[PDB]
DNA sequence: ACCGCTGCAAGGAATAGGATACTTGCGGGCTATATGGCGGCGAATACCC
DNA sequence: GGGTATTCGCCGCGTACCTCTCCTAGCCCGCAAGTATCCTATTCCTTGCAGCGGT
RNA sequence: GGAGAGGUA
């Protein structure tokens, strides 16, 4: 998912791109209880294959030149244990779940508690997943407004 | 390797195992946090939540 | 080939040899021509119609380019030196049709005295009033004299009173250049374009390429500028270098045929076409110098003006010098050298001394004896020999 | 992959020999130059422009600086175009007059057969011989051009580094020019001032290093700004334009259009050559060629004498032109990549075109805007925004403190790096002055030529750490080059180990090369060196060397021993270990004593 | 009977790489802005007359 | 201008103890680019003698 | 020394 939505990566010029194939993980270099001992990550290297066209220049938008593919290497990520734990630096640790807003849009009212009336203000949140926050709100004198973030 | 070992090695949510028990290992793989980003926090919550 | 030319006979004569500084900005270009370049530019075009002689190279593309109605030369130009045989009520008529008021104390723009024998003038271009004092249908004195105190600072020869620009940029060529472009192009609403611009009275940098909107008028040929008795001499050829030309801006109007933002006038109005230049070069006669061999007719002479030999010198050769050392030897005629510098001159002095050759510098070309070695400094570039009177050039790069 | 990073080396130290230079020059008097009014009025005729009072507030800032006895050092550093040479011939004209072997060092060839014909031109009417050394010149003709350098045929010379190869013994030194002066480092500036510290050195650039810049604004050495742009030169229009080979285009047809000519910056030999014809396609209509400094050294002759006369248009090349090559037929340049330059460089990029009363464009084709580095972006519209005439010394001050000024009394002329204190510079300076005025002992230098050539490849010399007071560091070095006997270098040793506690490495290899030095001078030993490989020893004349047990040891070991030449016999030995090298000459020059005669 | 002529040995000159310097820039190796508090109080405007 | 009303911005928000892990860019060294110098090496002009043919 | 997390009363 992560790759489909960077790869393919084009140029300024647009001369060229790099596009993705597959990934895969390398064999962890030790274990699980060797990395305990030892006081290191328990990784897998990942191993992508990368795609990296050329197009001709004086020919149009569009032409290849070459095209060449390897399998390069990026990041040790570590492996989650038999059991749910990650082996860090010698010291189990484990990543808890979080519960957190849903993304969405979220209409709200403080219940009457400001602008010394009793009177309601609702409000709406556009809340992105990855992006910036978008609020509307009314006014005590019945006036629309919006801020972003 | 940066923004995988910072997280995975010092986060708000990557947090220690309790482990002296099974029982205690395995109630805290199940957790779930209000906290961390994204989330609030322990002095400015509410009665409420 | 012109730049070559101008410092070529710049070597071979005494006579005046002058230019004509075109813009080198390319035809529909978007930048400035540098105004003081354009200052003498018609500069020129104020003596191309009034010299008795005089050499002035021109290229084709200035002969493609358009010119000014020359009535803007006669109307809004006072450059005039001493020897402008001219009367005194002619300047008194002259300054009435360019719009000039009478006043003996001269303090105001569009000024100018004229007592007894006195001529005082307040331009409308600059902040400095001119004593003239003009002689018996002539000009004398070109008195720089104070604006008030009437006291010469300094006195001048030729006068230069040149507007900035190729067009008057007063209100009224504004409103007419707003008039041809109601006429022929159309006004959109933008502050940047061009036609507000003009409006606003600002000066673009292509401003140029829009010439003949400022005068309503057809652009001259620029040969009506020209004197009776000019003499066109061909250099290169015209039949391939005019269309070639031609073909390139079309090229770059056709390229550049976009864009309301700044339109283009078509070629037709802003140049010749090549068919109307060899209509119009019909009308003076010409001489036309190429490298070949023209087999008979009138109005040809064929002039012996045969390549040098082989001629070229190597370290490889136990001598180097040898190709002239034996070409000398059976050389009849005077050796002209035309060392290109000054210490050249003896980059060729230690060298030629080597195999005992002592050329003198001399400075006509006319001054060649029957037999003798000689140089020239100047601009040549490949030697020949004369054979019709056994002249020789032998320059650097015959050397080479 | 292949990097092979993190070595070490610190084979010499530098702070002594320049206090050592800078003592010797303040120590004597500098030549109080004979001026002529009248016959150097002739000279004053000869030159065809008329001068901006600029000009000649620098020309008679020379002038009557250099007819005193006191020590010139002056910087007449203005902007391109300015007329600068000239002031220069003006002082190399009034010197040489006096007969005075007026040196000038260029960065490059190209500069030296331009100022060669440059030169030449101007002293058309005097008999003044001016000359110019490069690897144009045969091999043939240096030695004897070197030659009649010793007996000062050659009144003036003009060269690259090949001057500074040190075995050109001049007759009579008077005047040292240094045109454009931003290269060099600092060593090859000061290897001429070496051999003569009274000499006479006047410093042309336009666009100086920040260390010279600070150590004007010092006092140490005089400025002349030049203002006043001689002529009708207006200001190259600088383009910082995405690469797009339309406005490459248009550009080439516009100075074709004008007859000019193109440079075209590539700075790339390799692919140059492929630039070449991708370009020619690009515009088939012009005329180009190729230049470099890695043709077969005749080539780039025709090629620069064939733009000069007008033989093509374009030429791509690389900064092998950056030196100021004058030629005021073209004003474009094309720089295909500005990313990598110095704000110096881009100046001086800028400074070729121009020169004339033409307009000249300038086109700085960079990457995308967001591609560019924050670095060369803010360079370039560090450029951008300064475009004027006389803009040199603002972008040289502005090159100084962004970059920082190298160290007063070392090499690295660029980066803060903490230096000393320029009054401790004032300090040190005097204390060295005095004391080594004292008992007027003799210089550095000197006692290099004396002694025989003992360089065995060490790390040799009293580190920083051990004695941090430069100025006593040069006085122990004259003492030790001083010492004639083994056991005064004991004595030192003796002194030293009293003074400081242990002796480094470097200091006590310093004190066997002395050693060494000893016996070697003392049988006739004239060359010895050594390196990983073996090394080769040269005897004098009269060697102390058996002949007899020479061709023995051939014949022992052919291997370890090849007379090849006189004298010049080379031993091959596996010599890995630095300390076994030591004693392999120290016992083996000691059997070679065993066998003195 | 040898003179005249070309072919290869020789021999050097050059030129072609390989190292040694000097300048800029860059990269790596160490090593020297996030969006989920709230109430109180007081100063500082907003508006209205 | 003056008076009241809304609005913004700072002030606070429990004590004591225990456990654990984790706290970085820069700069300058050496690569790239360029420029110049110094070599061996091998290639390349160049010529003399050796020998082979001709009247 | 400072953050981050978890814990006890
Ligand atoms: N007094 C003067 N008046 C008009 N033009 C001048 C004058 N002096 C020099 N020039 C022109 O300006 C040009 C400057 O070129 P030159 O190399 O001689 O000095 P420079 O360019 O200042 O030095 P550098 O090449 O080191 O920058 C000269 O070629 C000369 O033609
Ligand atoms: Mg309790």
């Amino acid at each position: 998912a992560a790759f489909r939505s960077v790869f393919p990566i084009q140029s300024y010029s647009g001369n060229s791109e790099l596009q993705y194939v597959s990934y895969r993980l390398g064999e962890p270099v030790f274990d699980v209880q060797e990395c305990q001992i030892r006081g290191v990550t328990y990784s897998a290297p990942l191993r992508v294959k990368l795609r990296l066209v050329i197009y001709e220049r004086e020919a149009p938008e569009g032409t290849v030149k070459d095209i060449k593919e390897q399998e390069v290497y990026m990041g040790e990520i570590p492996l989650m244990t038999d059991n749910g734990t990650f082996v860090i630096n010698g010291t189990e640790r484990v990543i808890v779940s979080q519960l957190h807003r849903s993304p969405g849009v979220f209409f709200d009212s403080d219940k009457g508690k400001t602008h010394s009336s009793g009177k309601v203000l609702y409000n709406a949140r556009i809340i992105p997943y990855r992006g910036s926050w978008l609020d509307f709100e009314f006014d005590p004198k019945d006036n629309l407004f919006v801020r972003i973030d | 390797s940066a923004a995988v070992k910072e997280f995975f090695g010092s986060s708000q949510l990557s947090q220690f195992m309790d482990q002296n028990n099974p029982l205690s290992e395995i109630t805290h793989k199940r957790r779930i946090s209000a906290l961390g980003p994204g989330g609030l926090t322990r002095e400015r919550a509410g009665f409420e939540v | 080939n012109a730049l070559r030319l101008h410092d070529e006979i710049s070597q071979f004569t005494d006579q005046m040899v002058m230019n004509l500084a075109d813009w080198e900005t390319l035809p529909y270009d978007s930048f400035s021509p540098h105004q003081d370049i354009i200052s003498s530019r018609l500069s020129t075009l104020y003596q191309l119609p009034t010299m008795q002689r005089g050499v002035l190279i021109v290229p084709v593309n200035t002969l493609m380019q358009r010119v000014c109605p020359h009535s803007f030369l006669h109307g809004h130009a006072l450059v005039m030196k001493k020897g402008q045989r001219l009367s005194r009520d002619a300047l008194r008529t002259q300054l009435d049709s360019a719009g000039y008021r009478h006043v003996d104390q001269v303090m105001e723009h569009g000024e100018y005295a004229t007592r007894g024998a006195l001529l005082d003038l307040f331009p409308m271009g600059s902040e400095l009033p001119y004593r003239l004092d003009f002689f018996d249908d002539e000009i004398d004195s070109l008195r720089v004299f104070d604006v008030d105190s009437q006291r010469t600072l300094e006195e001048v020869e030729a006068i230069n009173l040149l507007p900035a620009h190729e067009f008057p940029t007063d209100k009224a060529a504004i409103e007419l250049f707003r008039s041809q472009w109601r006429d022929t192009f159309e006004v959109k609403r933008d502050p940047e374009h061009i036609y507000q611009q003009v409006s606003k009275g600002t000066l673009p940098a292509g401003i140029e390429y829009w010439q003949p909107l400022f005068f309503s008028e057809p652009l001259p040929p620029l040969f009506s500028y020209f004197p009776a008795n000019t003499l066109l001499v061909n250099t290169g050829d015209l039949e391939t270098s005019a269309e070639r030309f031609q073909a390139d801006t079309l090229a770059r109007f056709e390229n550049r045929g976009v864009d309301p933002m700044r339109p283009l006038l078509p070629p037709q109005s802003l140049w010749l076409r090549v068919d109307e230049l060899f209509s119009e070069l019909k009308n003076w006669p010409r001489v036309q110098l190429k490298t070949e061999h023209l087999p008979t007719k009138a109005a040809n002479a064929n002039l012996g003006f045969q390549k040098l030999p082989d001629l070229a010198v190597q370290a490889q050769q136990k001598a180097p010098l040898d190709a002239l050392r034996k070409f000398l030897e059976t050389f009849d005629g005077p050796v002209v050298f035309s060392v290109e510098s000054e210490g050249r001159r003896e980059a060729l002095g230690e060298l030629l001394a080597r195999i005992k050759i002592a050329p003198q510098r001399i400075m006509r070309l006319d001054e060649a004896s029957d037999r003798g070695r000689y140089l020239m400094i100047g601009a040549a570039e490949h030697g020949f020999v004369d054979t019709v009177r056994n002249l020789a050039l032998i320059c650097e790069s015959d050397l080479l | 992959s292949r990097a092979r990073q993190k070595a070490a080396e610190k084979v010499r130290d530098v702070a002594a020999e320049l206090l050592d230079i800078y003592a010797q020059r303040a120590a004597k008097e500098g030549f109080a130059f004979k001026h002529d009014r009248e016959q150097y009025q002739l000279f004053c005729d000869s030159f065809p422009f008329e001068t901006t009072p600029d000009q000649a507030q620098a020309i008679n800032a020379v002038l009557s600086d250099m007819c005193q006895p006191l020590a010139m050092d002056r910087l007449v550093c203005g902007d391109v175009g300015f007329g600068k040479t000239e002031v220069a011939m003006r002082a190399a004209f009034l010197a040489v007059d006096n007969h005075k072997q007026v040196a000038v060092l260029v960065p490059t060839t190209l500069l030296a057969q331009q100022h060669y014909d440059n030169f030449r031109d101007r002293f058309a009417n005097w008999p003044v011989r001016i000359e110019m050394i490069s690897r144009f010149r045969s091999a043939k003709e240096q030695t004897q051009i070197l030659a009649e350098v010793a007996e000062g045929k050659i009144d003036i010379l003009i060269g690259t580094h090949k001057l500074l190869q040190s075995d050109v013994k001049f007759k009579d030194l008077g005047l040292l020019i240094v045109d454009e002066e931003h290269r060099f480092g600092v060593r090859h500036k000061e290897r001429i001032k070496a051999m003569r510290a009274n000499v006479d050195i006047l410093t042309l650039t336009a666009t100086p290093i920040p260390r010279t810049l600070n150590m004007a604004m010092s006092g140490m050495r005089d400025l002349s700004i030049i203002a006043t742009p001689p002529a009708r030169r207006l200001a190259v229009k600088t383009f910082v334009r995405e690469y797009d080979s339309m406005v490459v285009r248009e550009a080439i047809l516009r100075e074709i259009l004008r007859g000019g000519q193109v440079y075209y910056l590539y700075n790339d030999v390799e692919n140059i050559q492929k630039a070449a014809e991708r370009l020619a396609e690009l515009v088939p209509e012009a005329r180009i060629a190729i230049g470099h400094g890695q043709m077969r050294e005749r080539e780039l002759e025709r090629v620069m004498n064939d733009f000069h006369h007008q033989r093509f248009n374009v030429l791509v090349c690389t900064t092998i032109i950056e030196t100021g090559i004058d030629i005021p037929t073209a004003n474009t340049i094309i720089i295909e990549r500005a990313d990598h330059f110095g704000l110096a460089q881009l100046h001086q990029l800028r400074g070729r075109v121009g020169r004339s009363h033409h307009q000249a464009y300038a086109w700085l084709l960079t990457p995308h805007p967001k591609a560019m580095t924050t670095d060369a972006q803010k360079r370039l519209e560090a450029i951008a925004s300064l475009e004027d005439l006389g803009a040199g010394f603002a972008l040289a001050t502005h090159d100084l403190e962004i970059r920082g000024a190298g160290e007063l009394l070392g090499e690295e002329q660029s980066g803060s790096m903490e230096t000393i204190g320029f009054s401790l510079y004032m300090e040190l300076l005097e204390n060295a002055v005095d004391a080594l005025k004292a008992g007027r002992e003799p210089s550095l230098e000197d006692l290099t030529s004396q002694q025989t050539e003992v360089e065995l490849r060490m790390p040799s010399l009293l580190p920083d750490d051990f004695i941090p007071d430069v100025n006593t560091r040069l006085s122990f070095y004259k003492r030790i080059a001083s010492a004639k006997t083994e056991n005064e270098l004991e004595e030192i040793k003796v002194e030293l180990i009293d003074r400081f506690g242990l002796l480094p490495d470097p200091a006590r290899t310093l004190l066997d090369i002395a050693r060494l030095r000893q016996q070697a001078q003392k049988l006739g030993i004239r060359k010895l060196e050594g390196n990983e490989k073996g090394g080769v020893i040269e005897f004098a004349e009269k060697n102390h060397v058996n002949p007899a047990w020479l061709i023995g040891l051939l014949q022992k070991q052919p291997q370890h021993y090849r007379l090849d030449g006189p004298t010049r016999l080379k031993f091959i030995q596996d010599l890995s270990e630095r300390k076994t090298r030591i004693e392999w000459v120290r016992q083996f020059m000691r059997e070679l004593e065993e066998n003195a005669i």
